[PDB]
RNA sequence: GGCACCUCGAUGUCGGCUCAUCGCAUCCUGGGGCUGUAGUCGGUCCCAAGGGUUGGGCUGUUCGCCCAUUAAAGCGGUACGCGAGCUGGGUUCAGAACGUCGUGAGACAGUUCGGUCCCUAUCCGUCGCGGGCGCAGGAAAUUUGAGAGGAGCUGUCCUUAGUACGAGAGGACCGGGAUGGACGCACCGCUGGUGUACCAGUUGUUCUGCCAAGGGCAUCGCUGGGUAGCUAUGUGCGGACGGGAUAAGUGCUGAAAGCAUCUAAGCAUGAAGCCCCCCUCAAGAUGAGAUUUCCCAUUCCGCAAGGAAGUAAGAUCCCUGAAAGAUGAUCAGGUUGAUAGGUCUGAGGUGGAAGUGUGGCGACACAUGGAGCUGACAGAUACUAAUCGAUCGAGGACUUAACC
């Protein structure tokens, strides 16, 4: 369960390193959010090259949480880490890669294109 | 109520998983279907719990991932799960092995028991 | 209209035959027994007045013993009577079983909820608490009863008292499984009560 | 936190109706000679059920 | 569920203790009503450890009940009287080792009186 | 703000928290008129109070500005709602300080640091639960529904359809389908929490004569797990489809007043609004209702007004309990009985017992052996406890019809 406030472990290749949650988009007050829909978000740190700077708002899918999802079937999937991956609102990542497994929520969650791009889906 | 639960659930629990403990590293494979593609995606881990009981009995498997870990946990007795075997024994004290969530690196020896 | 009478036995899950996983509400319903025959043209309304589960000769009094008597039945230690149901359709007396119901149907189901005993505005009807710290004595009381102008308070505001033992309905439920045979149901999500209590089934009104 | 009007003898009279306690319950004891309790072992005859306690 | 009986676990679990050795030496006891409500299980139980005599159920007595002396002539302490003469007089009878006699209450708080005895 | 009328033998002042509840001069959602309304989007006005009407930065602040959203981030009343409910950050005490004024003590709707917030609920009132009596016999159930209470909110996307419309850009009404946000109800099968008479490891000291094995204490000594129950962040479900009368609006017919006219006579249509349909309570509804069934209309006295005294059906006392419970109460049982505790067999939980033998100098490791233990959990079982008892509890008035 991400929330505002949270910060959250940058999973890809855009410069950036570590996001703080501005908070969870959707319905009028959200308290929390699961993986698949994207987060209003800005980053805290960053690498120093990169495209993406220290202290800008971006938004951001989270990829993997360490609460995990369940499934229709009855199995879960639960990370050690809370990681997400910035997104331009086309639903493309702005980086040109990305790191480290990723859910099949984002699958039928439409984000076809980052799972394309990720290394490992499970 | 316990006699008769599992009366009605005895049809549809499994018969043809072998023996494991919680201790185990061990293989899965679970049918996804992914585009009207079904399709055997392995999965590779420790197991960490078996929990409850008749078809409710439910185990869980850890696996270290490009430097994440993921944790992965089936009801035992599902459809879906197209193949199982262990692959090596593990030799361990406790019934529920929480503490590899928090260590990580090759501290996490599994002694193979060999028995 | 259609529906039986029976006991919460438990709870456990089912697969669909789809990879999915259904969890389920297990039912007993041994064959009910229709007592009685309320009809419009002197009870001011039709219905039926049914019977589930039995009572040893100890404990059945002469009076529901002669009411029984009718159907020509053990007397019934449960009784409850529907609406909307044709009165045609039903003889006095003969049985209900489960079959009347089958996979698939939606279904609405009531009964007594779990009773919890004398419980806090908090835990009763879910309202925040005051802040826990920053020197605030006020940790879990109820808030101020109305304004002043009124002179009184007003009727309707929520306090602390029992809780549970009130009827409560769940609707659109769906009756996964159906065994005869062992007199069961089966189903879909979670009912009202504690174990071993009455159920009751009946046809979805939506 | 603090009366406001002195009660009545009416009042105090009517709150002290349901302040009286009940008799308990009596039950000759089978063993002669005396009233017991129910379910309790007679003080005067020592017995309880028929059988003799000492 | 089990009776908290007004005192912490510690000197619930003691006294407990106290009141199954106190039965094993007199066969006959008297406290209040709950308390010997609570003891009855535990002390039917203690039998069964008895009964069955193994050398694991000697020391899981051991483990519980307190070393106060049976039969000062003979020194027969707590255990070696259970296991001896008290299982052996209750192997017969598969269950049920004890009675609840109830009395009219004390003089100082009214509290119900109850007599224990194995039989 | 003007007045000083109640309160100075004391009516606690800002803001916040908790809890709400009301008005509609409507912020969203619903229905319409006009538009300089092509369409998506708008402006103004009318009906509309059912529901909803967000999290943070700054400041004691409400108020404001800002960030990010949402359909919207309404305005007001309730002692500028709410301190015998809370908070005390500010104003409003005593200390101290800066600037200023004062010869000075000292003073500043100028500032700054610190600064005791009392109360066992008597009566109304409110939320729950009992006892008594009445319902022209006494009981055991099932119910009618007067009449109350709750819900009653909404986004996004696929399609219709790149279709109407628009050189174009761009982009529909109406109508289908899926899914979501917040709420509310229910429940542990699942994920988890807790789980202090469950299992295991472990430090110190002390005790069980000693080894071994155990006990007490040390926050349950600490630590890793965990049954039932309770439980949300977990799961299922709802606000659906409809009927009737209307608001604004649009009307058909048609005169008053040969025309015209939604009007005066008639007939329609038309909102998240109203009354039902949905859920809960409900016969103290003194108007005490109805249905199904059982008991029967005895014995005593003035014979009779009407009394009392044993009973019928059926309850109670008392006892074993929980699915219930603050205590009453409700529910499950009281020996032809499984109500609770044992005993036996299981589930789940811990997880490899003690004692032995083998290897090793040893700490330790294997085998015996998925062993030993196990609180509530579910089956069987008459082993212990629910025995003797006692108490309460009917005998029924005038008239219409119609029949012994």
């Amino acid at each position: 369960m991400i929330q505002q406030e949270t910060r959250l472990k940058v999973a890809d290749n855009s410069g950036a390193r570590e996001v703080l949650t501005i908070k969870v988009l959707g319905g009028s007050g959200r308290k929390t959010a699961n993986i698949g829909d994207v987060i209003v978000c800005t980053v805290k740190q960053a690498t120093p090259g990169g495209v993406v700077k220290k202290g800008e708002v971006v938004k951001a899918v989270i990829v993997r949480t360490k609460s995990g999802a369940r499934r229709s079937d009855g199995s879960y999937i639960s990370f050690d880490e809370n990681a997400c991956v910035i997104i331009r609102d086309d639903k493309s990542p702005r980086g040109t890669r990305i790191f480290g497994p990723v859910a099949r929520e984002l699958r039928e969650n439409n984000f076809m294109k980052i799972v394309s791009l990720a290394p490992e889906v499970i | 109520m316990q006699k008769l639960i599992e009366d009605i659930t005895k049809e549809q629990l499994r018969t043809d998983l072998p023996a494991f403990r919680p201790g185990d590293t061990l293989r899965v494979h679970v049918k996804v279907v992914e585009g009207n593609r079904e399709r055997i995606q392995i999965f590779e881990g420790v197991v960490i719990k078996r929990r409850g009981g008749g078809i409710s009995e439910t185990f869980t498997v850890r696996k270290i991932s490009y430097g994440v870990g993921v944790e992965r946990t089936f009801p035992v007795h599902t459809p879906k799960i197209a193949k199982i075997e262990v692959v090596r024994y593990g030799k361990v004290r406790r019934a529920k092995l929480y503490y590899l969530r928090e260590l990580r690196g090759k501290a996490a020896r599994i002694k193979e028991i060999r028995r | 209209t259609k529906g039986i009478l029976g006991r919460k036995i438990g709870m456990t899950q089912v697969f669909a035959e789809n990879g999915d996983l259904i969890p389920v509400t297990v039912i007993e319903a041994a064959p009910n027994v229709v007592l009685q025959k309320k009809t419009a043209e002197n009870d001011g309304y039709e219905a039926i007045q049914l019977g589930f589960d039995d009572k040893r000769e100890k404990l059945s009094n002469k009076p529901e013993k002669g009411h029984v008597a009718k159907a020509e039945t053990a007397p019934k230690r449960f009784v409850k009577e529907l609406r909307g149901v044709e009165m045609d359709a039903y003889e006095v007396g003969q049985e209900v079983k489960v079959e009347i119901f089958s996979a698939g149907e939606i279904v609405d189901v009531t009964g007594v909820s779990k009773g919890k005993g004398f419980q806090g505005a908090i835990k009763r009807h879910g309202q925040s608490r005051g802040p826990m710290s920053h020197g605030s004595r006020y940790h879990r009381r109820p808030g101020s009863m109305g304004p002043v102008d009124p002179n009184r308070v007003f009727k309707g505001k929520l306090l602390p008292g029992r809780m549970g033992g009130e009827q409560i309905t769940v609707q659109n439920l769906e009756i996964v499984k159906v065994d005869a045979e062992r007199n069961l149901l089966l189903i879909k999500g979670n009912v009202p009560g504690a174990k071993k209590s009455l159920i009751t089934v009946k046809s979805a009104v939506k | 936190a603090v009366p406001f009007r002195r009660t009545s003898k009416m009042k105090k009279r009517l709150r002290r109706t349901h302040f009286k306690l009940n008799v308990p319950g009596m039950t000759e004891c089978p063993s002669c000679g005396e009233m017991k309790l129910s379910h309790r072992v007679c003080k005067a005859c020592g017995s309880y059920n028929g059988k003799d306690i000492n | 569920s089990y009776r908290k009986l007004g005192r912490t676990s510690a000197q619930r679990k003691a006294m407990l203790r106290d009141l199954t050795t106190d039965l094993i030496i007199n066969e006959r006891i008297e406290t209040t009503e709950t308390r010997a409500k609570e003891l009855r299980s535990v002390v039917e139980k203690m039998i069964t450890l008895g009964k069955r005599g193994d050398l694991h159920a000697r020391r899981q007595a051991a483990a519980y009940i307190r070393n106060e002396v049976a039969n000062e002539e003979n020194n027969q302490d707590a255990l070696q009287k259970l296991f001896s003469d008290i299982a052996t007089r209750y192997e017969e009878r598969q269950g049920g080792y004890t009675r609840i006699m109830k009395l009219g209450p004390r003089r100082g708080d009214g509290a119900p009186m109850a007599i224990i005895e194995l039989v």
